[PDB]
Protein backbone atom coordinates (compact mmCIF):
# COMPACT_ATOMS: atom_id res chain seq x y z
CA UNK A 1 0.00 0.00 0.00
CA UNK A 2 2.96 2.38 -0.35
CA UNK A 3 1.91 3.93 -3.69
CA UNK A 4 -1.72 4.41 -2.58
CA UNK A 5 -1.72 8.10 -3.55
CA UNK A 6 -1.35 7.25 -7.26
CA UNK A 7 -3.52 4.15 -7.15
CA UNK A 8 -6.34 6.13 -5.54
CA UNK A 9 -6.30 8.60 -8.45
CA UNK A 10 -6.37 5.74 -10.97
CA UNK A 11 -9.22 4.07 -9.06
CA UNK A 12 -11.25 7.31 -8.82
CA UNK A 13 -11.00 7.87 -12.57
CA UNK A 14 -11.86 4.22 -13.30
CA UNK A 15 -14.91 4.46 -11.01
CA UNK A 16 -15.98 7.75 -12.63
CA UNK A 17 -15.82 6.20 -16.10
CA UNK A 18 -17.58 3.01 -14.98
CA UNK A 19 -20.35 5.05 -13.33
CA UNK A 20 -20.79 7.21 -16.44
CA UNK A 21 -20.98 4.17 -18.72
CA UNK A 22 -23.38 2.32 -16.35
CA UNK A 23 -25.75 5.30 -16.45
CA UNK A 24 -26.59 4.31 -20.07
CA UNK A 25 -28.43 1.25 -18.71
CA UNK A 26 -30.85 3.43 -16.74
CA UNK A 27 -34.34 4.05 -18.09
CA UNK A 28 -34.83 7.51 -16.45
CA UNK A 29 -38.58 6.89 -16.73
CA UNK A 30 -38.47 5.74 -20.36
CA UNK A 31 -39.92 2.43 -21.52
CA UNK A 32 -36.40 1.18 -22.33
CA UNK A 33 -32.78 2.16 -21.75
CA UNK A 34 -31.95 1.13 -25.34
CA UNK A 35 -32.49 3.94 -27.84
CA UNK A 36 -32.63 1.52 -30.78
CA UNK A 37 -35.51 -0.44 -29.23
CA UNK A 38 -37.54 2.75 -28.76
CA UNK A 39 -36.90 3.82 -32.36
CA UNK A 40 -37.66 0.30 -33.62
CA UNK A 41 -40.96 0.14 -31.73
CA UNK A 42 -42.37 3.69 -31.70
CA UNK A 43 -43.26 6.38 -34.24
CA UNK A 44 -42.03 10.02 -33.64
CA UNK A 45 -45.07 11.30 -31.58
CA UNK A 46 -44.25 8.83 -28.76
CA UNK A 47 -40.62 8.15 -29.54
CA UNK A 48 -39.71 11.83 -29.03
CA UNK A 49 -41.17 11.73 -25.50
CA UNK B 1 -66.45 -14.81 -23.87
CA UNK B 2 -68.11 -12.44 -21.45
CA UNK B 3 -65.80 -9.66 -20.24
CA UNK B 4 -65.96 -10.93 -16.63
CA UNK B 5 -64.66 -14.32 -17.86
CA UNK B 6 -62.57 -13.21 -20.85
CA UNK B 7 -60.69 -15.71 -22.99
CA UNK B 8 -56.91 -15.75 -23.36
CA UNK B 9 -55.25 -17.47 -26.34
CA UNK B 10 -51.50 -17.62 -25.73
CA UNK B 11 -49.72 -17.20 -29.09
CA UNK B 12 -46.15 -18.50 -29.50
CA UNK B 13 -43.70 -20.11 -31.96
CA UNK B 14 -45.16 -18.62 -35.14
CA UNK B 15 -44.95 -15.83 -37.71
CA UNK B 16 -47.25 -12.91 -36.91
CA UNK B 17 -48.38 -10.87 -39.91
CA UNK B 18 -49.89 -7.75 -38.36
CA UNK B 19 -50.48 -5.90 -41.62
CA UNK B 20 -53.61 -7.97 -42.25
CA UNK B 21 -55.18 -6.86 -38.96
CA UNK B 22 -54.14 -3.21 -39.19
CA UNK B 23 -55.10 -2.63 -42.82
CA UNK B 24 -58.46 -4.36 -42.40
CA UNK B 25 -61.60 -2.28 -42.87
CA UNK B 26 -63.71 -4.42 -40.52
CA UNK B 27 -62.22 -2.85 -37.35
CA UNK B 28 -63.40 0.45 -35.88
CA UNK B 29 -61.03 0.72 -32.91
CA UNK B 30 -57.37 -0.23 -33.37
CA UNK B 31 -55.33 1.52 -30.69
CA UNK B 32 -51.77 0.48 -29.87
CA UNK B 33 -49.97 1.33 -26.62
CA UNK B 34 -46.23 0.88 -26.19
CA UNK B 35 -45.63 0.12 -29.89
CA UNK B 36 -46.75 1.71 -33.07
CA UNK B 37 -49.16 -0.22 -35.34
CA UNK B 38 -47.05 0.31 -38.48
CA UNK B 39 -43.82 -1.07 -36.98
CA UNK B 40 -45.37 -4.30 -35.64
CA UNK B 41 -44.13 -6.43 -38.54
CA UNK B 42 -40.51 -5.43 -37.80
CA UNK B 43 -40.66 -6.56 -34.16
CA UNK B 44 -40.23 -9.83 -32.31
CA UNK B 45 -41.89 -10.75 -29.05
CA UNK B 46 -41.38 -13.68 -26.72
CA UNK B 47 -45.13 -14.22 -26.31
CA UNK B 48 -48.45 -12.70 -27.42
CA UNK B 49 -51.58 -12.90 -25.25
CA UNK B 50 -54.71 -12.69 -27.45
Amino acid sequence: SALGKLQDVVNQNAQALNTLVKQLSSNFGAISSVLNDILSRLDPPEAEV
Amino acid sequence: ASVYAWNRKRISNCVADYSVLYNSASFSTFKCYGVSPTKLNDLCFTNVYA
